[PDB]
RNA sequence: ACGGGGCUAAACCAUGCACCGAAGCUGCGGCAGCGACGCUUAUGCGUUGUUGGGUAGGGGAGCGUUCUGUAAGCCUGCGAAGGUGUGCUGUGAGGCAUGCUGGAGGUAUCAGAAGUGCGAAUGCUGACAUAAGUAACGAUAAAGCGGGUGAAAAGCCCGCU
RNA sequence: CCCCGGCGAGGGGAGUGAAAAAGAACCUGAAACCGUGUACGUACAAGCAGUGGGAGCACGCUUAGGCGUGUGACUGCGUAC
């Protein structure tokens, strides 16, 4: 959890955000390196 | 999509090359009133072409 | 004993950004790009040293060839004749009363056609 | 000192005519560089168009050696897709004479825009006629 | 520095570089990295190293006319005004005035003058004997500086 | 004689009042508010109110006429923005800028 | 599938003499390192030989910053520090002088002590850019006109639809 | 106190003060960043944007000339850290 951040004070767990594989559009056909 | 580099004031300036505004040359003069107005309009106080339309 | 650094490092950047006078953007601004476009124009000027000497004895050779070549010698026969004759006039002579006093370049070709025959 | 530099405004130019019938074309080509850059001048700087205008009359005369009529093969594409067009020499002779010479001193002559000025003092012809006698070119026996 | 030991934020995945205390030296208000206590500077010198270093300071002081003796060195009343008045009819300023054992009137009289230190035998220094422009010592304080330096 | 009046923290950025603000330079004042007039801009009535309080401070304070007087000087500054935010989605938190300007009108006869 | 133009030699083989060509060598001027010999040194100068590309790394010698002593000294309202130009100077880090700004501090020399030098760490904090006057202005239930107020009315008030 | 403005915001005078470019968004007031004015360059021209050479123009000097400053047509070499 992010606790003192003073640019978005509102919100903790922002990986929703940036991270492709945590974002609510993201496919695991995008991982097909395997 | 988004750039790769930043642009520079330069090409910044030569992109508003075009945003410049045109001044109005068209104002002309009622010929009973004397007042200045734009083509084709009507005047402040009301007239157009020599007479009162809007008894404003 | 804490020491700031405000006035040493000031006057450091502002030394570099003064060389980098008449550059182009962020070259004669930002201090990043300043000190980086410092460096490289002092490579080229200790290049450019030993270039300039190259380039002017291609100028004076080029040269030296146009007015011998108007007197019926090429460059490579007027060289050779010059040695044979004992003359020690260098090229930046020579290309030089090739253009200023051009009878006495006629003077030196026929000396060194006299060497040679 | 400093070496002599020739100055663009104060720089004498003169004026040629050369006839091309039985030359050689790359040896044809190779003076007319030379002229029209300055190279037979000893105010020739590399960075000043010092150099001569001359006049080519008989283009459609030229001559080259061995099956290069039928066998020297001028390439060019249009920039569109699939756009590589060619011409043998017997076909740039018939078709625009005047391009054989003015591409083989194109070649020889310095690339930027000192070399596309040098290049602006060449005057091809495909005839025995030209009109420019108000320049009074003389005639160079090359 | 006053703070929690928190996280500020996930290790992986927001983007940007990774951290693991508020109170790290390269944030600002953050530690020190070499952060210094109460430390004690005082070095050693050999008792022969000392005594040895006063005898040439005293030795330079004679040779360099820096050195006055003295039979008596008093003054009569604990007043300033005698005391200044003394030192200006020998043509002393700044000057340090070591003599056999204290005068309690010459203790008094010298303590608002800032050029004049006045001291015992015992309690001299090998600062003093080079800050001071002359040295007055009375002559039993010069007997008694021998047999300190044996 | 110069003559200057402004428009301190003017609640519009520098780049959309240097527009107008090119229209009228080097003119006329009376030709200057004749531009103005017919100009459908927002910034068009802020010069407006600028360039007539420097045609009023150059006739009180300086006694010169005003059928001479001539826009010789115009430039807009860029003043301290203010900074807001302004809610994205999926908690996103973004920074606006609202810009203010500095306005400055010369007039002189010479 | 000559770097290009072009070439029947401007190709290939053999012989020969010229010339071009590098930071190589030579010439002229300057600096430094290590040896050797000396106008004699007191540890510096003179003559001579030779050397001086450099990462990791080892050795040597310095510049500058804040603080303490020297300093109850020295500089300074006839203008300190700081800021911004210009000129001169050293092999370099640098130094010195001065115009303008500023309005009260600064500090030689020789020593002493270090929170002693920043472009990088998806460094930390603040300020300001770029994209860009671009996307968007939050339910497609919908507005039109007359009058009022006002510096200003598509949005407020009143009325009728 | 006077003037423009909406009995605004903001400004121009006047006055105080050693100083108001010390005016309350207040000592000093660097840099990034953004403008106005002036000199020169730039609309046939291809690339780490410099460096070596170099014409012309403008402003200073000072001379029986060719130096200083700014700009840099054209040209050799040159793929940031
Ligand atoms: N327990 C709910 C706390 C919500 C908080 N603002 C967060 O972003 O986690
Ligand atoms: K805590
Ligand atoms: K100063
Ligand atoms: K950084
Ligand atoms: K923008
Ligand atoms: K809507
Ligand atoms: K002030
Ligand atoms: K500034
Ligand atoms: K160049
Ligand atoms: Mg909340
Ligand atoms: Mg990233
Ligand atoms: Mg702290
Ligand atoms: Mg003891
Ligand atoms: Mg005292
Ligand atoms: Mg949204
Ligand atoms: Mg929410
Ligand atoms: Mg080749
Ligand atoms: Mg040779
Ligand atoms: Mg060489
Ligand atoms: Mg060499
Ligand atoms: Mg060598
Ligand atoms: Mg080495
Ligand atoms: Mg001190
Ligand atoms: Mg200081
Ligand atoms: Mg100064
Ligand atoms: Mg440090
Ligand atoms: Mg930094
Ligand atoms: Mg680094
Ligand atoms: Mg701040
Ligand atoms: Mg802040
Ligand atoms: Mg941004
Ligand atoms: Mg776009
Ligand atoms: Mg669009
Ligand atoms: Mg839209
Ligand atoms: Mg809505
Ligand atoms: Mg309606
Ligand atoms: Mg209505
Ligand atoms: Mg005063
Ligand atoms: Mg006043
Ligand atoms: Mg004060
Ligand atoms: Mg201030
Ligand atoms: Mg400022
Ligand atoms: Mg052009
Ligand atoms: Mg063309």
């Amino acid at each position: 959890m992010e606790n003192n951040s003073r640019t978005m004070p509102h919100i903790r767990r922002t990986t929703h955000i940036m991270k492709f594989a945590h974002r609510n559009s993201f496919d695991f056909h995008f991982f097909n390196a395997r | 999509a988004v750039q790769q580099n930043k642009p520079t004031r330069s090409k910044r300036g030569m992109r508003r090359s075009h945003d410049a505004l045109t001044a109005v040359t068209s104002l002309s003069v009622d010929k009973t009133s004397g007042e200045k107005h734009l083509r084709h309009h009507i005047t402040a106080d009301g007239y157009y072409r020599g007479r009162k339309v809007i008894a404003k | 004993a804490r020491v700031k650094r405000g006035v040493i490092a000031r006057a450091r950047h502002k030394k570099i950004l003064k060389q980098a006078k008449g550059y182009y953007g962020a070259r004669s601004r930002v201090y990043r790009v300043a000190f980086q476009a410092v460096i490289k124009a002092g490579q080229y000027a200790y290049r450019d040293r030993r270039q300039r000497k190259r380039q002017f004895r291609q100028l004076w050779i080029a040269r030296i060839n146009a007015a011998a070549r108007q007197n019926g010698i090429s460059y490579s026969k007027f060289i050779n004749g010059l040695k044979k004759a004992s003359v020690e006039i260098d090229r930046k002579i020579l290309a030089d009363i090739a253009v200023f006093d051009k009878v006495a370049f006629t003077a030196l070709v026929e000396k060194a056609k006299a060497a040679l025959a | 000192m400093k070496t002599f530099t020739a100055k663009p405004e104060t720089v004498k130019r003169d004026w040629y005519v050369v006839d091309a019938t039985g030359k050689t074309l790359g040896r044809l080509a190779t003076e007319l560089a030379r002229r029209l850059r300055g190279k037979h001048k000893a105010e020739y700087t590399p960075h000043v168009d010092t150099g001569d205008y001359i006049i080519v009359l008989n283009a459609d005369k030229v001559a080259v050696t061995g099956n290069k009529r039928t066998d020297k093969v001028y390439y060019h594409h249009t920039g569109h897709i699939g756009g590589i067009k060619q011409a043998t020499f017997e076909e740039m002779i018939a078709r625009r004479p005047e391009r054989v010479i003015e591409i083989a001193v194109k070649g020889m002559l310095p690339k930027g825009p000192l070399g596309r000025a040098m290049f602006r003092k060449l005057k091809v012809y495909a005839g025995n006629e030209h009109n420019h006698a108000a320049q009074q070119p003389q005639v160079l026996d090359i | 520095v006053t703070g929690s030991g928190k996280k500020p934020w996930r290790q992986k995945g927001t983007g940007r570089a990774r951290s693991g205390s508020i109170k790290s030296p390269i944030w600002r208000s953050g530690g020190v990295t070499f952060a210094a206590r109460p430390q004690d500077h005082s070095q050693k010198v050999n008792k022969k190293m000392y005594r040895g270093a006063l005898k040439s300071i005293l030795s330079e002081l004679v040779r360099q006319d820096r050195l006055i003796v003295v039979e008596k060195f008093s003054v009569e009343a604990p007043k300033t005004k005698l005391l200044a008045q003394k030192l200006k009819d020998m043509a002393l300023e700044d000057v340090l005035i070591i003599t056999g054992e204290l005068d309690e009137n010459l203790f008094l009289a010298a303590r608002n003058l800032h050029k004049v230190d006045v001291r015992d035998a015992t309690g001299i220094d090998p600062v003093s004997l080079i800050a001071f422009d002359k040295v007055v010592m009375t002559a039993d304080a010069v007997k008694q500086v021998e047999e300190m330096l044996a | 004689m110069e003559t200057i009046a402004k428009h301190r923290h003017a609640r519009s950025s520098a780049q959309k009042v240097r527009l107008v603000a090119d229209l009228i330079r080097g003119k006329k004042v009376s030709q200057a508010l004749d531009i103005l007039t017919y100009t459908n801009k927002k910034a068009a009535v802020l010069v407006k109110k600028v360039l007539e309080s420097a045609i009023a401070n150059a006739e009180h304070n300086d006694g010169a006429d005003i059928d001479d007087l001539k826009v010789t000087k115009i430039f807009v500054d860029e003043g301290p923005s203010m900074k807001r935010i302004m809610p994205r989605a999926k908690g996103r938190a973004d920074r606006i800028l609202k810009r203010t300007s500095h306005i400055t009108v010369v007039v002189s006869d010479r």
